[PDB]
RNA sequence: GGAUAGUGGCCUACCAUGGUUUCAACGGGUAACGGGGAAUAAGGGUUCGAUUCCGGAGAGGGAGCCUGAGAAACGGCUACCACAUCCAAGGAAGGCAGCAGGCGCGCAAAUUACCCAAUCCUAAUUCAGGGAGGUAGUGACAAUAAAUAACGAUACAGGGCCC
RNA sequence: GCGGUAAUUCCAGCUCCAAUAGCGUAUAUUAAAGUUGUUGCAGUUAAAAAGCUCGUAGUUGAACUUUGGGCCCGGUUGGCCGGUCGGAUUUCCAACGGGGCCUUUCCUUCUGGCUAACCUUGAGUCCUUGUGGCUCUUGGCGAACCAGGACUUUUACUUUGAAAAAAUUAGAGUGUUCAAAGCAGGCGUAUUGCUCGAAUAUAUUAGCAUGGAAUAAUAGAAUAGGACG
């Protein structure tokens, strides 16, 4: 068989240069749990459309939605 | 977009399909070499006639141009290193007088037959196809490999492959253990 | 030649060569001609044509009868004609090969001078 | 089409990046910069086939944007970088020194330098202009323009320049029997000399080209490019020395060499 | 002699020439005035899916006798009636009126065959299925 | 002279009747984007090129214009025309010839999938983002490599010719 | 063309044939097609010489104007070569042009820039008796190359060169396990690495430099307003 090897002085310097899905392949970060990337995108749409702060609106839409 | 992956056929389909002396002709090749489907032939052929198209329109260049030197003394040393053509022949015209034929003897097809192994043609192309034939130490199971010179010494048969030793196989081992329980115990 | 030699003798029949172009491919009639009909040409002669007993006739009528057919129904079961059936029954009839062979793939009983009559 | 294109497919850059037709659509691109982008190569396709220090685009940002590449002497972090002709990428790392020089085929090969001849890049002037002030001031192509020349320069001559300095070095007058280094066409990156030199005024005057070995050719004059004196050019130069064999003995010399 | 005129400049003579006597040729008119994309039934097409309006008595030519059972059917895309020939035995009965079946050329460029006059075409298959496999009774089909 | 980035009938005033053409102008067709090329190939050729690259052109039809180095940008605006949406019937926002998806049209042509990891690109920029693009699914358009059994052991028949 | 009573063509079965993980169909372009013809058609009668002349375009058009190298070769006149009873030749041999070979191979010329090398001598030193041998110019040699000129009938033609994007195509290297493909890869001392590569051809008219001066047109000097100076 043949694959491609990579050996590293400094492991410090190893994971710095590293891929990052090799370094969850080894153990040697956490496979990140993000959202899926529609829903990511979405929450993105979300984002652009809220212009403010958005409690500020989230405050007067409440007071409003009281009455 | 990424670039067209270029191919192209790999034959020729003949030009009068139903000829008598064709038919037999073939049918000599096919059925003395056990040979599947005539696309296997007409592919033989095909190469043949691309050789055959090189030399005719190189042969047309004069004598001492480098072109018809380069090309033809390269062609020559394919034609060489395949095998089809004799170690004295080495001329632009004595290539242009091939057979078919002369193509399907450097098949490991009929080089496992002609070396021995098989007791046939035809079991030489079911052993290949079931991959007990290793040249050197890379199986094949293509029959219609086109064998080259050296290599022609390192036909035998696997590392794995039951014939070559090494943990015989599946019916063997099925009735091995049917005659241990029936037999045994 | 030799390794062929053995490969075509441990194939069916075959001869010293098998490389050679036997013609006819659906003539089916070739089991008793190319030695007989030069013989009767080169005769100049009388020679007699002759069908072996009606014991094999009556074993295609028993066979027959037994297997609840007619004789045009074991006509165009063996894809011949009535009247060549009919005179194999009632013996007055000449030999083929062939249809033999047909009337014993169709129904399984000996049409072979000593033994008759059982699916070998 | 409403303005400049930032991508370029693949078949459509160079030939001498030597890329595959595969593994993406699209070829890195040269920025603006020094050197054209028919005629310059960019770090990436520098770094990633022609000296494998890294797989992945992702390796070669990190490796430039670690500060060791001086391109020209200067730390380069762009990967759109057109490195073009006689550049000196040096390093720290490694401690060599590459020179952009061509291949007697005409493809930017590698040429390992000693750090003497680091320190100098040669240039083909190809206008000297008067400017403010009454300062004169000389271009070249990587587009170094200079002030304060020698006066004894002229057009199509070339120049030494170090790497920091500026400070016009040894030029070289340009005349006739002089080694130049022809860096187009089919004649790319073939050594000969200024046997016979033409004007054909109006229209892309050109120069005959001797060789060692007995090859006339001529050349037009955007391609020319003096690397020195007779035998005695001011920088080191590849395997084949831009002698461009035939190719049967270019074969007898590959299968000759081929097994001790 | 010869006819032409063998000048070395008189190309433009013997190009205009060509270019004219091209017309007698049957298919470089057929195409280049658009005949195709004008005036034959279809619009270039080989296939057009039509409507059943007819089942038509078509008797055959002096040689033979038979009536063919032929099919008259209407275009969806373009509106003609046009006849059409139902293949091979009993598939007449495999179609009743307005069963949306799919035409074809029928072997000479759009000429008949044989012995059916004046037709061009042929069904190939009713509503979405085949007329083979209805015909060797491996396919069985739906009702609409 | 103005306009323009700049030449220029590009436009305006003035002043001359010129310019093209049977060596095919002008006008009509086209199922006309062009070129790289494809097919078929003795040679000479003939047909095709919407399409993996360059150049063009367009963002429903048509013009105008801010911003900006660069757009007559439409994943920008304004006007009209054509088409259709949501309302509490007061009004408001529109652009798939981007990616999937649907309808119609047809002889007629895919997932409302996963992802910046590759190749590239963008920026304040190693990092963020990229329906560019990559990855699987549908997929007999095509193109290649080529399983459907190998080795034996077996028997019955004729019918020539020597006897 | 089969099918109108014993269908080698329909519908079935049996058997076979071919292409085979493919086979058929429709339609369209290509070859077949010397049935579009320039190569390359045909016109008495098969389709097809205008009723006949004139004639502008187009297409075409009689003849004529001299040649710097030699080595080898053969061919004709020829002379010292005449032997043979006016013919009978060899070759030490010119050239008469002719076939290959390396080149004479050049651009025709001033305006001088500048001279490579001198006709040498400016005398003798180093060293074998010294035209052996340089450091050198005062009487010579410009083309080895430069730019202000004048050579200037313009082309059509052909040779050569630079351009003739990448893929494609032809093809060179390479065991992608064969291959369609790709631009790879290959060897160790595999333990701290060596290295070849990724050619070449082709592309056209149109240009643009370059040689060739046959072919094919085109200008002269007649009512000498001519060149020479």
């Amino acid at each position: 068989s043949v694959g491609f090897g990579l050996v590293y002085n400094s492991v410090a310097e190893a994971k710095k240069f590293e891929p990052t899905y090799r370094l969850v392949r080894y153990g040697l970060a956490e496979k990140v749990e993000k959202a899926s990337r529609q829903q990511r995108k979405q929450k993105k749409n979300r984002d652009k459309k809220i212009f403010g702060t958005g409690k500020r609106l989230a405050k007067k839409v409440a007071r409003r939605n009281a009455d | 977009p990424r670039a067209p992956r270029t191919y192209s056929k790999t034959y020729s389909t003949p030009k009068r399909p139903y000829e008598s002396s064709r038919l037999d002709a073939e049918l000599k090749l096919a059925g003395e070499f056990g040979l599947k489907n005539k696309k296997e032939i007409y592919r033989i052929s095909f190469q043949l006639s691309k050789i055959r198209r090189a030399a005719r329109d190189l042969l047309t260049r004069d004598e001492k141009d480098p072109k018809r030197l380069f090309e033809g003394n390269a062609l020559i040393r394919r034609l060489v290193r395949v095998g089809v053509l004799s170690e004295d022949k080495k001329k632009l015209d004595y290539v242009l007088a091939l057979k078919v034929e002369d193509f399907l003897e450097r098949r490991l097809q009929t080089q496992v037959y002609k070396l021995g192994l098989a007791k046939s043609v035809h079991h030489a192309r079911v052993l290949i196809t079931q991959r007990h034939i290793a040249v050197g130490k890379q199986i094949v199971n293509i029959p219609s490999f086109m064998v080259r010179l050296d290599s022609e010494k390192h036909i035998d048969f696997a590392p794995t492959s039951p014939f070559g030793g090494a943990r015989p196989g599946r019916v063997a081992r099925r009735n091995a253990a049917r005659k241990a329980e029936a037999s045994g115990e | 030649a030799r390794s062929q030699g053995q490969i075509n003798a441990a194939r069916r029949q075959g001869l010293v060569v098998s490389v050679d172009k036997k013609y006819g491919s659906t003539n089916t009639r070739g089991d008793n001609e190319g030695q007989r009909l030069t013989k009767v040409d080169r005769e100049t002669d009388i020679v007699k044509p002759k069908k072996l007993d009606p014991n094999v006739g009556r074993a295609i009528s028993r066979a027959r009868t037994d297997k609840k057919m007619s004789q045009k129904d074991l006509a165009t079961k063996i894809n011949e004609k009535p009247t060549v059936v009919n005179d194999y029954e009632a013996a007055r009839a000449i030999p083929n090969q062939q249809v033999l062979s047909k009337l014993e793939r169709a129904l399984g009983v000996k049409l072979r001078g000593n033994n008759i009559g059982s699916p070998l | 089409a409403r303005g400049p294109k930032k991508h370029l497919k693949r078949l459509a850059a160079p030939h001498h990046w030597l890329l595959d037709k595969l593994s993406g659509c699209y070829a890195p691109r040269p920025s603006a910069g020094p050197h054209k982008l028919r005629e310059s190569l960019p770090l990436i396709v520098f770094l990633r086939n022609r000296l494998k220090y890294a797989l992945n685009g992702r390796e070669v940002k990190a490796i430039l944007m670690q500060r060791h590449v001086k391109v020209d002497g200067k730390v380069r972090t762009d990967t759109t970088y057109p490195a073009g002709f006689m550049d000196v990428i040096t390093l720290d790392a490694t401690n060599e020194n590459f020179r952009l020089v061509y291949d007697v085929k005409g493809r930017f090969a590698v040429h390992r330098i000693t750090d003497e001849e680091a320190s100098y890049k040669l240039g083909k002037v190809k206008k000297v202009q008067l400017g403010k002030k009454g300062v004169p001031y000389v271009v070249t192509h990587d587009g170094r323009t200079i002030r304060y020349p020698d006066p004894n320069i002229k057009v199509n001559d070339t120049v030494k320049i170090d790497l920091a300095s500026g400070k016009i070095t040894d030029f070289i007058k340009f005349d006739a029997g002089k080694l130049v280094y022809v860096t187009g066409g089919r004649n790319l990156g073939r050594i000969g000399t200024i046997v016979h030199k033409e004007r054909h005024d109006g229209g892309f005057d050109l120069v005959h080209i001797k060789d060692s070995l007995d090859n006339t050719f001529v050349t037009r004059l955007n391609n020319v490019f003096v690397i020195g004196e007779q035998g005695k050019p001011y920088i080191s130069l590849p395997k084949g020395k831009g002698i461009k064999l035939s190719i049967a003995e270019e074969r007898d010399r590959r299968r000759a060499q081929q097994g001790l | 002699g010869k006819g032409k005129p063998r000048g070395l400049n008189s190309a433009r003579k013997l190009r205009v020439h060509r270019r004219n006597n091209r017309w007698a040729e049957n298919n470089y008119k057929k195409r280049l005035l658009g005949t195709a994309f004008k005036s034959s039934p279809f619009g270039g097409s080989s296939h057009a899916k039509g409507i059943v309006l007819e089942k038509l008595g078509i008797e055959s030519k002096q040689p033979n006798s038979a009536i063919r059972k032929c099919v008259r059917v209407q275009l969806i895309k373009n509106g003609k009636k046009v006849t059409a020939f139902v293949p091979n035995d009993g598939c007449l009965n495999f179609v009743d009126e307005n069963d949306e079946v799919l035409l074809a050329g029928f072997g000479r460029k759009g000429k008949a065959k044989g012995d059916i006059p004046g037709v061009r075409f042929k069904v190939v298959k009713v509503s979405g299925v085949s007329l083979l496999a209805l015909w060797k009774e491996k396919k069985e089909k739906p009702r609409s």
